[PDB]
């Protein structure tokens, strides 16, 4: 079990760690989060009490180093940093635990939610979507735009998701215009799975990361990417059986975990109604279809 | 964006554009089978591709053989239309290729877009106008060449005959759409007006009769009256 200490909490802020979140008052003595489960990625995120705009946060994996949070009064936000001095860092953490100034990552043992949301997400892949190669952790916020959004402005700050576009030469073989547009199997399996992502796990990893960014920061371009990657599978007639079963489980926990009050903007009516009811794979998302109807039948 | 009443004069500027109408690509008669079921038989069709500024018509004849052993024909017809339009563009020299293609039916946008991916600087546009180009097979010479075809064939016409020697494109297109609107609303009457006078003939290289300027005014008035009448009968006004 690992720890992310906080130097201090100088401004009132709601802090999240994965799907949990705590309200911290200005200069309340908060000094970090302990008992964070080893073995998965994690994300710590922030929304200031005064600017309910710009949710921002950091993706990290505690196996890749010792990380802490410190408020910067010039840039006006909680920054994640790495402590290279191993001794200096257990000293900080152990003193803060002794004084009991840390929240415990509050994982119920029956609960596989976070595992299920992050099953295919790997820190090394995140750091290629968010290129800042001098840090081991990755910053994301509400406003960052994707490489695809840009093409239609600052590239250092972009989300470099894989571009998917159903009306492109990449997606459409010359001579199979009608075939490939109506059945995206060649775009999914040859171009994307075999060609770019290499395997289904990396594909699912990007899909899950896009969802989480949409959920935790309301990043709209991530929401577009998550929907695009679902639609590409559901609009393919020929999908490996293991992918369809795993897709149903992935989407199930994503829909399960969404705040009920956010189904209006995070969920795209056309994509979901086509996936669940009109697509080749309409009958292959039994668990996802069942929870969508019982929770957001309006959308449908 | 979409073409409509507001940007209507853009049709007659010097940017090459083509209308494409697919209504007559897939044509069927519906009949009863010996067992009482219903079946369709296809007849020859055509794509109606028209330069509204010059009158040049690219009439691509769709022979019934293209449908043989195919499913979801009404869907296939849109992709065949888009295939053939894209082939036409590729066949034209660069300086004759259109800068825009306006499809008369919105269902053609995606198939044409996908077939034109090689021509990213050609804009594919819908239209809000209710254009009468489905009545093209009410023009006797066009109907005749479609029905007689025994194989795929491109036949070229000037849909304005020689009108442009005396009138502008704007007026020529207005004449054409009025004639086609009338043929569409009551073909029998419309055709009666055009031929009632045996002394006004259709040149061998023309589609419409050789009316003088004055006779065209009488004609256009007769066609307007025809259209208005049908409307009160349709709706009871």
């Amino acid at each position: 079990m690992n720890t992310v200490p906080f130097t201090s909490a100088p401004i009132e802020v709601t802090i999240g760690i994965d799907q949990y979140s705590f309200n911290v008052k200005e200069n309340q003595p908060f000094h970090g989060i302990k008992d964070i489960p080893i073995g998965h990625v994690h994300v710590i995120h922030f929304q200031h009490a005064d600017n309910s705009s710009m949710r921002y946060g950091y993706w990290f994996d505690c196996r890749m180093g010792n990380f802490y949070i410190q408020y910067d009064p010039k840039d006006g936000l909680y920054k994640m940093m790495e402590e290279r001095d191993g001794a200096k860092f257990e000293n900080i953490v152990h003193n803060f635990k002794e004084r009991q100034m840390m929240v415990s990552y509050p994982k119920i043992d029956e609960d596989d939610t976070w595992y299920n949301l992050t099953e295919f997400v790997q820190m090394d892949k995140i750091r290629k979507i968010v290129r800042k190669d001098e840090n081991q952790f990755s910053y994301v916020d509400s406003s960052m735009t994707t490489v695809q959004e840009n093409e239609l402005s600052d590239p250092a700050h972009s989300l470099n998701y894989t571009v998917i576009n159903f009306k492109s030469r990449e997606a459409i073989r010359p001579g199979h215009e009608m075939e490939d547009f109506l059945d995206k199997s060649y775009y999914l399996n040859t171009v994307m799975l075999q060609g770019i992502f290499k395997n289904s796990s990396n594909y699912f990893g990007e899909l899950q990361f896009a969802f989480l960014n949409a959920m935790f920061f309301g990043n709209y371009g991530s929401s577009l990417q998550w929907h695009a990657m679902i639609e590409l599978i559901c609009s393919s007639a020929t999908v490996p059986k293991h992918m369809l079963d795993k897709l149903d489980e992935i989407l199930y926990y994503q829909i399960k975990t969404l705040p009920e009050q956010y189904s209006d903007i995070l969920l795209n009516e056309r994509v979901w109604n086509i996936c669940l009811y009109s697509s080749f794979q309409k009958n292959s998302l039994h668990n996802t279809e069942k929870i969508m109807e019982n929770k957001y039948p309006e959308l449908l | 964006g979409a073409m409509n009443s507001s940007n209507y004069a853009e049709l007659f500027n010097n940017d090459i554009k083509l209308f494409v109408d697919d209504t007559n690509v897939y044509r069927v008669t519906v009949h009863k089978t010996f067992e009482g079921n219903v079946a369709t038989k296809a007849i020859n069709g055509c794509i109606f591709t028209l330069n509204p500024k010059t009158g040049h018509l690219f009439l691509k004849i769709i022979h019934t053989s293209v449908w043989a052993g195919q499913k979801r024909l009404s869907q296939l017809a849109k992709w065949k239309t888009a295939e053939e339009v894209s082939a036409l563009v590729r066949s034209l020299p660069k300086e004759e290729q259109p800068k825009q293609i306006i499809v008369t039916r919105k269902a053609m946008l995606d198939p044409l877009e996908v077939h034109m991916l090689d021509f990213p600087n050609i804009a594919i546009r819908p239209t809000e106008l209710r254009l009468p180009f489905s009545a093209a097979m009410s023009i006797d010479k066009l109907s005749d060449v479609v029905m007689k075809a025994t194989e795929p064939q491109m036949v070229l016409f000037n849909i304005y005959d020689d009108w442009l020697d005396r009138i502008s494109s704007y007026t020529a297109f207005s004449r054409l759409t009025l004639l086609l609107r009338a043929l569409k609303t009551n073909e029998e009457s419309a055709k009666m007006i055009l031929l009632s006078d045996p002394t006004i003939t259709i040149k061998s290289y023309h589609l419409w009769p050789s009316f003088t300027d004055e006779q065209w005014i009488t004609i256009e008035s007769q066609m307007r009256d025809l259209i208005l009448t049908e409307y009160g009968r349709k709706y009871n006004v």
